[PDB]
């Protein structure tokens, strides 16, 4: 098995943990 | 611009009145860009308060302004989010999601996105609570266009949030019962819909093959491939990620994904300008040539090994690792025609090159390309060929000097080569 997942490299990562409403 | 002191005699009046104008302040304080005083409106008491306003359905705009003053709290470090819960918000917001009133059940949306998104825990509270259903039920219209650009981009949003985590991944029903809707959203017309659909399956996708299989079933790579072909990159990132994680899985799932069409696309993203887009693509490649022979082969038929020497030439050093990773994948798996062509097309000289690098990871993966290398050319009786290739492109001296390295892998390796055909 070559095959290698996410946390294998870098990070686990992504975006938009949390918004605020500032409107 | 209220004080905090002001606010809290507001609150504590016993008029609604008064307390509809405090908790009014209260909002527009805590909407203020510039340091919005989170902590001095959790220290005065205030979160039980702004709770209990969510559930006077007779006044709906104190309803509105406690829910908003708790979403921006929910929005902030996870102490804050924590206090938000830890003042029964979570049914008092569920509760919200049935209000007549647009704005209101919106403001529930975002803030239970908030409170789903500060961890695994508080997602899987929020699905215990019975978000999911009411969720979904604001939905449930036959055709998506029909609702408001804003509020399904709420929505979109917050269900993105219950996919998130992985450290326990989220439920198996909870995902089932929202797959769904999930691919409603990947199919619709809206650009930040897409973006932050891709991104939920995206997430559901990282993880064991079984997670995998449970999103390919539901027919969205050729939709994914689509996406991954579009113009705005918040878009093409989530979805490049979604196909990454799918060539992570079963050899079948890998074939799903080269049945779309994915292939196609990634001569761009192999050169693409941001430098993660670059960086995704190869990893994605790299996962592909650790597939089948005929995997290989269609890699090697969408022309896509000359790009695969190219970001081994020239790219960020972490793309050149992913470069270096789908060589070795490639040579361990492939024919040996296979590897013929690969030399053919010139993967000696920036392997050589690439051994200068100080990372020993990226080193042992060189040296195993060049063993795999070496054992096809042993098949074909040409290894000394290969070996003067090797010096010719200054590699026999890098080795020599790598058979003193710190790392015993590193010595090993090294060693065996020199021993063995130089």
């Amino acid at each position: 098995d070559n095959k290698r997942k996410m946390d294998e490299t870098d990070a686990s990562s992504a975006v938009k943990v949390k918004r605020a409403v500032q409107k | 611009n209220w004080s905090v002191e002001d606010i809290v005699k507001g609150i504590n009046s016993n008029n609604l009145e008064s307390q509809l104008q405090a908790t009014q302040a209260a909002r527009k304080l805590l909407s203020r860009e510039k340091q919005p005083p989170i902590d001095n409106i959790i220290r005065a008491g205030l979160i039980p308060k702004f709770v209990s306003f969510l559930g006077k359905t007779d006044c709906s705009p104190i309803q509105f302004e406690s829910a908003w003053a708790l979403t921006n709290i929910a929005s902030g470090t996870s102490e804050q989010t924590k206090a938000v819960v830890d003042g029964g918000a979570i049914p008092a917001f569920i509760s919200l999601l049935a209000s007549p009133h647009a704005h209101i059940s919106e403001q529930a949306v975002w803030a239970l996105g908030n409170i789903a998104g500060d961890g695994s825990a508080f997602r899987d509270l929020v699905i215990k609570h019975g978000a999911i259903d009411p969720l979904l039920a604001l939905l449930a219209v036959p055709d998506l266009s029909t609702l408001a650009c804003g509020y399904l981009r709420n929505l979109t949003w917050t269900l993105s949030n219950l996919c998130r985590n992985k450290n326990p991944a989220p439920p198996l029903d909870a995902v089932e019962q929202i797959l769904p809707t999930l691919v409603r959203l990947l199919h619709h017309n809206d650009p930040e819909v897409l973006a932050d659909s891709c991104w939920a399956i995206s997430y559901l996708t990282d993880g064991p093959n079984e997670r995998i299989e449970m999103v390919v079933k539901k027919g969205v790579v050729p939709q994914l491939v689509k996406l991954l072909g579009a113009t705005e990159l918040p878009i093409v990132t989530p979805a490049l990620r979604a196909i990454g994680n799918i060539v992570t899985g079963t050899d079948e799932q890998t074939q799903k994904v080269i049945d779309a069409g994915a292939l196609a696309v990634f001569p761009s993203l192999l050169t693409n300008p941001k430098t993660n887009i670059q960086k995704e693509a190869t990893w994605t490649m790299s996962n592909i040539t650790a597939g089948r022979q005929d995997q290989i082969q269609q890699v090697v038929n969408h022309g896509l090994v000359p790009f695969l020497v190219g970001v081994l030439s020239k790219a960020d050093f972490k793309t050149q690792k992913e470069a270096a990773w789908a060589i070795t994948n490639y040579t361990s798996g492939g024919t040996v025609e296979q590897i013929v062509y690969l030399v053919h097309c010139g993967i000696i000289e920036p392997l050589m090159n690439l051994l200068s690098a100080k990372d020993t990871k990226i080193i042992q993966v060189i040296l195993d390309a060049i063993s795999n290398i070496f054992q096809a050319a042993e098949k074909l009786g040409e290894t000394e060929k290969l070996s003067i290739m090797i010096e010719e492109c200054g590699g026999l001296d890098k080795i020599e000097a790598l058979q003193r390295h710190e790392n015993e892998s590193v010595y090993k390796a090294s060693l065996n080569l020199i021993e063995k055909y130089f």
